[PDB]
RNA sequence: GCGGAUUUAGCUCAGUUGGGAGAGCGCCAGACUGAAGAUCUGGAGGUCCUGUGUUCGAUCCACAGAAUUCGCACCA
RNA sequence: CGAAUGCCGGCAUGAGUAACGAUAAAGAGGGUGAGAAUCCCUCUCGCCGUAAGCCCAAGGGUUCCUACGCAAUGGUCGUCAGCGUAGGGUUAGGCGGGACCUAAGGUGAAGCCGAAAGGCGUAGCCGAAGGGCAGCCGGUUAAUAUUCCGGCCCUUCCCGCAGGUGCGAUGGGGGGACGCUCUAGGCUAGGGGGACCGGAGCCAUGGACGAGCCCGGCCAGAAGCGCAGGGUGGGAGGUAGGCAAAUCCGCCUCCCAACAAGCUCUGCGUGGUGGGGAAGCCCGUACGGGUGACAACCCCCCGAAGCCAGGGAGCCAAGAAAAGCCUCUAAGCACAACCUGCGGGAACCCGUACCGCAAACCGACACAGGUGGGCGGGUGCAAGAGCACUCAGGCGCGCGGGAGAACCCUCGCCAAGGAACUCUGCAAGUUGGCCCCGUAACUUCGGGAGAAGGGGUGCUCCCUGGGGUGAUGAGCCCCGGGGAGCCGCAGUGAACAGGCUCUGGCGACUGUUUACCAAAAACACAGCUCUCUGCGAACUCGUAAGAGGAGGUAUAGGGAGCGACGCUUGCCCGGUGCCGGAAGGUCAAGGGGAGGGGUGCAAGCCCCGAACCGAAGCCCCGGUGAACGGCGGCCGUAACUAUAACGGUCCUAAGGUAGCGAAAUUCCUUGUCGGGUAAGUUCCGACCUGCACGAAAAGCGUAACGACCGGAGCGCUGUCUCGGCGAGGGACCCGGUGAAAUUGAACUGGCCGUGAAGAUGCGGCCUACCCGUGGCAGGACGAAAAGACCCCGUGGAGCUUUACUGCAGC
RNA sequence: CGAGCUAGCCCUGGCCAGGGUGAAGCUGGGGUGAGACCCAGUGGAGGCCCGAACCGGUGGGGGAUGCAAACCCCUCGGAUG
RNA sequence: GUGGUUCGUGGAGCCAUGGGGGAAUCUGGGCGGACCACCGCCUAAGGCUAAGUACUCCGGGUGACCGAUAGCGCACCAGU
RNA sequence: GAGCCGGUAGCGGGCGUGGAUCCCUGGAUGUCCGAAUGGGGGAACCCGGCCGGCGGGAACGCCGGUCACCGCGCUUUUGCGCGGGGGGAACCUGGGGAACUGAAACAUCUCAGUACCCAGAGGAGAGGAAAGAGAAAUCGACUCCCUGAGUAGCGGCGAGCG
């Protein structure tokens, strides 16, 4: 329902059990609520697999505990992450749905590199931070749009095209 | 739409004319038949009643 | 046939008004214009 | 009917002192083969469109006139 | 001042011809009046009735009643009015707005950016029939009413005392909150039959006095209360402690963790009232009823598309912000704080009248336009706000008489033929409901099917089955069932209700769109392709600020040609945009010195200043096409006859590839063969010398689908062989009413000729009396508009590229 | 100076009488390991079908100093998106 | 790199500035239109300053100005 | 100086030479909106604290008054006590600041520093005692008239401007 939530853990040490299957329509991105320790919790990213069976966090230290986070810093050369954090500490920094994500593919002094899901390759700085693993998009693609088109359905822009319109009319057009 | 409408002012005279051939006649009237008056050739009035029968009122 | 006149008090008061005509730059310009210009009341009064 | 360009040895093509002309392909003789073909040997061959004209002389320069192919062509 | 299609204003024209604003009709009787088709009562009758209903609101805003009255408005009248004058008429602690809550959105001290006016904008405010919230039914005037009366049920706030308890913020928590589609349980609306109760009267007529006609037999209520669901769970502790502060709630653990108890709507009810129609003696017995019997007040029926209820289920595209309730500071009560009782007290600001699917609302008019919600009475129909007739309530359209001609309108009829008319079966007929029987090529196997093709139905009697009906036993309902039969041309009887077929083109398809012409092969699209972007992104507005993007983060956002799917997309980057190169040339400002120069007594003091260095650029080297874009010519040969199997070439970047071809890209053309037909320049099939198809602005095909467009056949019928006849509407005559453009003026013939060259009025001649109405179109180059097709003015405005010049932004 | 034109976009309510078809689902029955997968029953999705309020405005017909500056008539499409 | 000025980039100055350099306080420093020498002129880079010219809502006068289609469009329940 | 309750003439009732109606100036009231300013806001209407009388509160309780926006200094203190603004027909100056049209086109240009929009001061602002003028070793505020000059001159040296 037309609502965000979360996308930057901060406070850790918590214990951080992957609530639910909440399975999230604003993102393409299924997420659970999270349980923390104190019973603060949080609608959070996504990540493929931890099991409904509340099981993680991250933090300070470490657990390369598939899922979990912690900076580029403490982070295993060979890792899948998301959770893109590039600068210091701006929530995520990438990979949403994004499946693939980003590959600590080498790293070196306050520098750390990403093999840039999104298809290229470069660095982001230190104790900079990451939580690697999945997405959780399935696939996310296809799907059917059969007789109707689920775009107008999509609420999404039936901003249709043109292009070609009999005019003068619009910005490079 | 008006496909024909008269070309030429209409002659004063003549116009006239067109109303001329139309003649006003006074209905024809007769005297009553006893309600002594004079009346509508043929028919009782607020006068008679009668013709030979007494309907009628006043 | 919904001509356009259908006045909408509500808004026809509304979208038009003193406050409003006062509101801005321009409204209240051609609102002094008047007064003093030709006399009447103003908008809204109607 | 208007325009642009073209008509050279059998065929496709080249030249702007114009000064006195081939390029490759076809064609006859010589080989090489038992043979023919591809292939080395030689060669033979032209109103440079019709007629004119300027010209010392110009097919390469001009003017008509044939066929070439190309463009063209609307308005109600 | 004729004189500027002149401005202003009068004033005549057609013309007493045209029109009365929906073919939902009227007629009679009496009443009132100066006078009434046009007002009032009244009796025949027609039209609604899903509306021509009543209602909420929007808008208008005294239009309403009552006594007066009619000059104009009222397209005739008019003693009638939604006309005029005057009086009078709308009251609420609990209806509604506020006195509360917030999203959008606006405002907005602070904060942010402008040349100035400004921008933007926190929080707080504004901002709703979205939230919230304390009663209803009878009565009662000319008028108002959930507000006046009365009966019955409440609300908040205040003083007091009584009983009570860590009361005490709003900061916290939970918390009020939600989609869509569907459907269990149960309940008033509402509707139905009762011969069951009450009453006022009938029968006339052949007949029936009898389960006969006819009117009704509820509506509202503290709580107590059993049908009935509706929303939760309980305690301890831990509370690496949060939700910035501590008990809350959140998170872990051990124990009651149910059909448990808890807390918010329906029946009963019933307190008890009201009503209650038919009355009804004074009394109008009549503009009828305002006002007294007395009502009967019972049963079974059927049942909601939203009533409980924030259901329950399934689904994706996955469903708003602040009261009340608990937790608590500050705090202050804490013998005086909150909760709770009862008694006394207190309770405002603006709103109503009538219209109001409309002469009172928008259309400039009492204009068959539109304009949001509420069941929408019943009978028949398979269901149903569809249909025909009606109930309650509404209306008769505001001009009426009168003939019945053409000719227009609307509408019915046909024999025989039965598109041949025509561009076109345009139209209009055929057909049209539900059940059974049956169902083709093709297929993306869903579907093309309603395909197509038949037969069905009407009421009677006879036996048989079943689902709601508390077992089931007047009581309802879906249903056969099969059998026998009856009568008409006819048995969905009328009313509402498909002609199909075959075939081709394009586009898939449902869509959308050119308001007053054009719904199309156009755009939209599901889908595919190159693609720019790393975020403070790329682009779009913006003077900065900023918002947008996106609280999006490359399965993402933006550019984009095609626009399911199927098959497949080929040859050329020599020019071009672009992607990249950046060594070399080049070149702005710049830096930088030789020099020259004026004046200088002289130091000095001013230019010119260039070798050399120096930016993007462009040159040049490459890549580059689902980027612009382009993808040859003629000579020869087997071809007894023709491109061609092969071959000669000349120029370019390579010089059409696969499908397809006279298509909607083929003028020569009705190209030639084929089929279809008595003949066909349209089709549809082949050939293919494709004037000038070609894969991506797709190409060949493609089932389904189309108010698309063309091409066939059976059906049908006045479209058509001409039709003819008829019915309701104007026309025509009557009376009332009583415009309009164009117009110099006019008592205006045919001729043959003539003139500027298509003449009523010039010439010669020939008919020719004076006036009119119903008509028919030919001329008066008729009207309408100072041509929009044209050309002209070194006229205007939109768009285009390697046009000029510039500005923006890069 | 104007979105009470109208096209758009935001917020927030209302609305679609009847009726047809009959997928995913699950229930059970089906020769094999289980299963595919069938069948039947239930089931009630679709910018799905038929049809009115509602919405629209091709096709013919009337009107043309009109009821009207777009209307009336026959007819026609959508009709839980 | 612009403005004013009569100066339209010009032989083209004075003042005013946008952007970078960034002086001298009386032998200081601009000035007299390129510039150079000498002369002549002024003393900036702060402020106030009635009166002499403009203007008409309003009051007065006066008009070879008007007479209701002319005057302001409005001479009187008119910017309605 | 002797009539008056206005334009309404009318009615119905009244005031004044113990200087009335009215002319003037200087008074109190001065509802509600409009800079609006206490708060909100579709103006002219609806909302809030203290004083206020005490008001009926017949054995029961009010309006009225009043009162506080914000930018401005600063006696700062806790800030008390000043000025602002909102007008205005046309006039002024400064901020910003245009096409037609002329050049018989049209890019220079002219229309102009014109129209307009703006901020603002006034009753008039403008400006206003010299880093001036000019050069006769001469002049001396600023402004406004005439004159100077349509000269000196600017310029697709073309219209014109001057």
């Amino acid at each position: 329902q037309y609502r965000i939530i979360d996308f930057k853990r901060d406070k850790d040490g918590i214990p951080g059990r992957v609530a639910t299957i909440e399975y999230d329509p604003n993102r393409s991105a299924n997420i659970a609520l999270i349980n923390y320790a104190d019973g603060e919790k949080r609608y959070i990213i996504a990540p493929k697999n931890l099991k409904v069976g509340m099981e993680i966090m991250s933090g300070p230290d470490a657990d390369i505990k598939i899922g979990n986070a912690l900076p580029l810093e403490n982070i295993p050369v060979g890792t899948l992450v998301h959770n893109i954090e590039l600068k210091p500490g701006r929530g995520g920094q990438l990979v949403r749905a994004a499946g693939t994500s980003a590959q600590v593919l080498g790293k070196e002094g306050k520098y750390v590199i990403v093999r840039l899901a999104s298809g290229e390759v470069r660095m982001i700085l230190g104790k900079c931070r990451a939580t690697v693993g999945e997405v959780g998009n399935g696939g996310r693609t296809d799907k059917p749009f059969v007789k109707a088109g689920n775009k107008h359905h999509k609420m999404k822009a039936p901003n249709v095209r043109g292009v070609a319109m009999n005019a003068v009319d619009h910005p490079f057009g | 739409a008006k496909h024909p409408v008269p070309k030429k002012k209409t002659s004063k005279s003549k116009r006239d004319m067109r109303r001329s051939h139309h003649a006003l006649t006074a209905p024809n009237l007769t005297e009553c038949p006893q309600c002594h008056g004079k009346k509508l050739s043929h028919h009782i009035c607020p006068n008679c009643g009668y013709y030979d029968g007494r309907q009628v009122l006043a | 046939m919904k001509r356009t006149y259908q006045p909408n008090n509500r808004k026809r008061a509304k979208t038009h008004g003193f406050r409003a005509r006062m509101k801005t730059k321009s409204g209240r310009n051609i609102l002094a214009r008047r007064r003093a210009k030709g006399r009447h009341q103003l908008t809204v009064s109607d």
